[PDB]
């Protein structure tokens, strides 16, 4: 089976440098052309660089946007392709994928080019309403506020609760920090008996939070 | 650069229906065209290469056709798992260039949202900001209007919305709207209300709370 796995991304300041790496297996690497492609909500999918196989002398090709700043290279003995990015710009932000000339793709590595500092989130309860319809359905959740960079993941009850869960896409606030919410609907009857915990992970800040959400006392 | 233009930008289809989407290049690309499917948060999956060659591991219901500047992807009979965004790519020349995507979603019955309002937590207020959240749960179609009022004053410009996608468990949408106020402003007002308009509702639904009551 063909496998590709990118690494090296993260937060970096404008003008800075970052090297991405892609580990490949499941095919004869030296015979494969390789590419880097990036994706952003802004610009969609953009081809970045291409590097030839050994028969084509590892010839390199670049998007004009990155020419002179980015360098694609490979180590056939290691089955690795690399992307060295210098003089990084805010608009270089995106998910970077390595691909076998567009046949197979890795999972991607997120590159955030920003002058802003890493910040872990605060987690606040979205407490079930005291007017939750008797015998009906209640909603509860957690608000994951003010983090940078992306991403954040959320689970409920350590993965034991998945039904009725909606975890919303993050929104970029005017402050430049992200926020997201996760909610779950449950039987009103269960609010007095069951415990609900949202598990929040912000790996960029090494921040994990387990927030128990319960009805507000009165 | 060769411009790749996809049509439609987005569409809905019912389970089992035939789907055809198109990709037009600004010049002849000699069938050096690939198609991909992408689901949220996941990498692209190649479906078709060289305009009409199916990739190994892709269902036979997918096919590609076309020549010159004009190409098409057909799903002979849509399956639920075919929701996602579809892209084309030319590799006749450098730079390689991608289309802007076609979003494909599944048709289903109208569903009105259930609506919930959440006051800011006491924990958050300790820090000088108040977030008020309105949840619209499990509605279809996606069009919906959320109106915030604070003591009957319409709030404009101080809220942000986020919406879920259809997925393996849900063919409806859910939406959160978050109203941001300073603590000082929050504590000067009493009635917090979110009003929801959706075609599945006979009339708009309002959920509200009074600050400092249960």
């Amino acid at each position: 089976e063909v496998k590709l796995e990118e690494s090296g991304g993260g937060l970096v300041q404008p003008g800075g440098s970052m090297k991405l790496s892609c580990a490949a297996s499941g095919f004869t690497f030296s015979d494969a052309w390789m590419d880097w492609v990036r994706q952003s909500p802004e610009k969609g999918l953009e081809w970045v660089a291409e590097i030839g196989n050994k028969g084509n002398n590892h010839a390199t090709y670049y998007a004009e946007s990155v020419k002179g700043r980015f360098t694609v290279s490979r180590d056939d003995s290691k089955s690795r392709v690399y992307l060295q990015m210098n003089s990084l710009r805010v608009e270089d932000t995106g998910t970077y994928y390595c691909t076998t000339r567009f046949a197979y793709w890795g999972q991607g590595t997120l590159v955030t080019v920003s002058a802003a500092s890493t910040k872990g989130p605060s987690v606040f309860p979205l407490a079930p309403s005291s007017k939750s319809t008797s015998g009906g359905t209640a909603a509860l959740g957690c608000l994951v506020k003010d983090y940078f960079p992306e991403p954040v993941t959320v689970s409920w009850n350590s993965g034991a609760l998945t039904s009725g869960v909606h975890t919303f896409p993050a929104v970029l606030q005017s402050s430049g920090l992200y926020s997201l919410s996760s909610v779950v609907t449950v039987p009103s009857s269960s609010l007095g008996t069951q415990t609900y915990i949202c598990n929040v992970n912000h790996k960029p800040s090494n921040t994990k939070v387990d927030k128990r959400v319960e009805p507000k006392s009165c | 650069d060769i411009k790749m233009t996809q049509s439609p930008s987005s569409m809905y289809a019912s389970l089992g229906e035939r789907v055809t989407i198109t990709c037009k290049a600004s010049q002849d690309i000699n069938s050096y065209l690939s198609w991909f499917q992408q689901k949220p948060g996941k990498s692209p999956k190649t479906l078709i290469y060289r305009a009409n060659r199916l990739v190994d591991g892709v269902p036979s219901r997918f096919s590609g056709s076309g020549s010159g500047q004009d190409y098409s992807l057909t799903i002979s009979s849509l399956e639920y798992e075919d929701m996602g965004i579809y892209y084309c790519l030319q590799y006749d020349e450098f730079p390689r260039t991608f289309g802007g995507g076609t979003k494909l979603e599944i048709k289903r019955t109208v569903a009105a949202p259930s609506v919930f309002i959440f006051p800011p937590s006491d924990e958050q207020l300790k820090s000088g900001t108040a977030s008020v959240v309105c949840l619209l749960n499990n509605f279809y179609p996606r069009e919906a209007k959320v109106q915030w009022k604070v003591d009957n004053a319409l709030q404009s410009g101080n809220s942000q919305e986020s919406v879920t996608e259809q997925d393996s468990k849900d063919s409806t949408y859910s939406l959160s709207s978050t109203l941001t106020l300073s603590k000082a402003d929050y504590e000067k007002h009493k009635v917090y209300a979110c009003e929801v308009t959706h075609q599945g509702l006979s009339s708009p639904v309002t959920k509200s709370f009074n600050r400092g009551e249960c």
